[PDB]
């Protein structure tokens, strides 16, 4: 955290282009559950998978 | 309810932006106020002051205090190490690694041990000479290789492909090069004195080798080449250079008297053992 | 309302008639792990009062050519209690300490201990000897005493090769038989982690040292003993597993 | 003091790292209390410390 | 909050941790002169801190046929520190005084010694002449000690002809071996004029006397000496000339 009044820029391009510019704006996303658990019918943890 | 016997820090902070100022103080003809006597025994030291002891006037004082912090004190760079890159004719390995240890340097090594603990970021900054001095025009790869990744085997291996490891290419005529590092400790702090021993065991009482060597300082390995196909002919050192910033200090400890022998041990002299203050005639000449 | 103490911890209790206040390390009373610190996600254990109470090792006494007594903890107690048996079932340690230091004579007699706690205190080789391979090391028995405590080669450099006019700068006290006859430091859990093994790593070691050494005029108790009780203050312990004594 | 409109700029960092940047910010903090007199009692300087 | 003392005069200071009271002489403060009291007319000088601050003399040795000694003041402080110069180019001085006696030793010593204060302290000549003429008179070196003071041939009768037992009409105080190891009086300017001369008229000598002698067992120390300690509270200089020691 901290670093008050930092001012930071780094996004700043100085290229007409879009693909000139530098990485990232990160990314958070996350989808663990397609590749995970890609089932039909979902299963709770405490359910025993098959009945 | 059935069962009931289940049912700070007194020292605080203040900015201080200059040196104290002194109020002033006339005498005292009185019993029971006694600023003078202390007791040591208590590990606490006199609280006694200027206005208590003499007759003051009044200073106010507007020294500054502020070049005396630890990040004041700790951010300058200083030599931690220097590799030799032989390179040139005769047996030539064609690159060379160092192993990143700052404890090599005496410097720079007895003001970092005057604290147990220690978190800070880095600024290196290599600068490649020749065997005597000079710059040719060169090319230079500086590869860093975290703990468990493959060392480079040959000047040309595949390891220097450093499609992963960072690394830095500067010829010998540029600017000598430059990098932050962060704090890359997998535990929360830096500390220069581990009591203890890394793993289990049975331990030799003949030799221990193993005895105070902390795991979490292993950094990894620098390692530097020549970029080319054949071989160059010259020799060159890099020398390199550690600045501390950002940097967090806990638990002070005293200051190393002693001649250091080893990087990674306090060894010392069981003979010859120096005196910490230069001897004089008499105890009763001040001179 | 000062010189006169009594501490009590568990079913163990400590009075002292003659006593220099009490010393608390770096300004902090020991505490349990906060939730924020934490990383080890298993639960620890948390006896109290059958772990916290007050041990109290064999005398060492005192003589004139005596160079001071070293001990490192909690090493000295993982053989002792049932502080012993849990740090051998479990990997991950944590607490505090109170350790009270016991020794007097009679209006007749003179000296001082220094009595400091050192946090991570390391032992050093001794020796001219500047190649790694060829260069001693201090056995086990050394590095880590027991209860039976370890002595000073060199106590001036402190065995480290640092000088003892600087170790007031660890939490200390003294025990000047003109003035008190115990010494208190109560050390809170320093560690550059919030866990760690017992049995591996000794957070800190205790020093009791003769600056100015023992005097007594002939016809006077010649036997002076040092006597150490030292108590766990706020123990955890995580990571159960199988008995490792060492 | 002095210096009327030098308009200063250092803390502003190029790069989305925070330990790219420069030191300091400072700090103006002391405990001396902890190290110097870290004794349970406290002791004013007026009376004797052992009654 | 009674036996343990600080007095801080000056750039000096001193500590007694065994002390009984102080003694304010005829319960008035040294003050500086008021205006309707005084004559002259020119402006005194008060030089404050270089001159109020405590003087330590050589020290009196302690024996068992000792009979006691006296100094004079300000005679003591007239060759000495920036008081005597002042009080030498100056025809007119007045001020106060605070008295400070050390003298120690240890549980198994005993003896008592009478501590007085004597305004106008004049000594008498020794013999049978009753003719003024043939009639002995004291030297001026007698009269007027100096630093190293002098001693008594009489001490019952004070060498003035008036009996010791009465001596404690003046502001005094004992040392009681057993319980003060120091005593101290605090005197305010007397005398039948606002300013006199420091160099001809000394206002009150000190008196150190064994009413109880000192005893000792064989074996303890045999050397008991006994400083005096005096700061010129509240001082003021008038009459400015040319330096005159006598
Ligand atoms: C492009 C080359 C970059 C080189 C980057 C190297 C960064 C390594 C981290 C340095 C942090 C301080 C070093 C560790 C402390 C002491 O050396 C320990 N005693 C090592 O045993």
């Amino acid at each position: 955290a901290t670093g008050g009044s930092t001012i930071n820029f780094t996004n700043i391009n100085y290229y007409k282009d879009s693909y000139a510019a530098s990485a990232t704006r990160q990314d958070f996303t996350q989808d663990p559950k397609k590749f995970t658990q890609p089932v039909l019918d979902s299963i709770r943890e405490l359910s025993a998978p098959l009945n | 309810d059935p069962v009931e016997d289940i049912i700070r820090a007194i020292s605080s902070a203040t900015n201080v932006e200059s040196a104290a100022n002194t109020t002033p103080s006339s005498h005292r003809l009185e019993t029971g106020r006694v600023p003078a006597l202390q007791a040591a025994e208590t590990g606490a030291t006199s609280n006694a002051t200027d206005e208590n002891m003499i007759e003051t006037r009044c200073v106010v004082n507007r020294n500054g205090v502020l070049e005396t912090t630890i990040n004041h004190f700790f951010s300058r760079s200083g030599l931690v190490g220097v590799v030799n890159l032989t390179d040139g004719g005769t047996d030539t390995t064609g690159y060379v690694t160092w192993d990143i240890d700052i404890m090599g340097f005496v410097q720079l090594r007895r003001k970092c041990e005057m604290f147990t603990y220690m978190r800070f970021n880095a600024e290196f900054t290599f600068v490649t000479t020749t065997k005597n001095g000079e710059a040719r025009p060169y090319m230079l790869q500086y590869m860093y290789v975290p703990p468990g990744a493959p060392k480079p085997t040959g000047r040309d291996a595949f390891q220097w492909q450093t499609a992963t490891n960072p690394s830095v290419f500067v010829k010998l005529t540029d600017p000598p090069a430059q990098v932050s590092v962060p704090f890359m400790s997998p535990a929360s702090a830096y500390q220069w004195f581990y009591d203890g021993y890394p793993t289990f065991g049975q331990h030799p009482e003949t030799s221990n080798t193993t005895y105070g060597l902390c795991p979490n300082n292993m950094m990894g390995t620098f390692a530097v080449r020549v970029v080319s196909r054949e071989a160059s002919q010259l020799k060159l050192q890099t020398r390199v250079y550690m600045k501390l910033k950002h940097v967090r200090a806990w638990v002070p400890r005293p200051i190393r008297s002693q001649p250091y022998l080893l990087k990674n041990f306090p060894n010392y002299d069981s003979s010859k053992i120096t005196n910490s203050a230069r001897d004089r005639s008499s105890i009763k000449q001040a001179n | 309302s000062d010189r006169v103490a009594q501490l009590t911890v568990g079913n163990s209790s400590i009075t002292t008639q003659e006593a220099a206040n009490i010393v608390l390390a770096y300004g902090e009373w020991p505490e349990y792990c906060p939730d924020t610190d934490a990383t080890a996600v298993d639960k620890p254990t948390r006896p109290d009062v059958s772990v916290n109470r007050f041990y109290t090792l064999d005398s060492k006494m005192w003589q004139e050519n005596s160079t001071g007594w070293y001990w490192k903890f909690p090493d000295v107690l993982n053989k002792t209690g049932v502080f012993g048996q849990n740090a051998q079932f479990h990997y991950l340690y944590r607490s505090g300490f109170c350790l009270h230091v016991q020794c007097n004579a009679s209006k007749f007699h003179q000296g001082a201990l220094l009595v400091a706690v050192i946090p991570e205190f390391v032992i050093a080789g001794r020796g001219s000897n500047t190649k790694p391979n060829e260069a001693p090391h201090p056995g086990f028995t050394t590095t880590f005493p027991g209860t039976t405590g370890a002595t000073f080669h060199d106590p001036y450099v402190l065995d480290s090769g640092v000088p003892l006019s600087q170790a007031l700068i660890y939490p200390h006290q003294w025990i000047n038989l003109r003035t008190n006859n115990c010494a208190t430091v109560i050390v809170p859990y320093i560690n550059a982690v919030p866990f760690d093994s017992a049995i591996n790593h000794s957070n800190f070691g205790l020093i009791v040292i003769p600056v100015s050494p023992l005097k007594y005029s002939s016809g006077a108790t010649t036997a002076i003993p040092i006597t150490i009780t030292i108590a766990p203050l706020n123990s955890e312990f995580g990571g159960l597993r199988q008995a490792v004594s060492q």
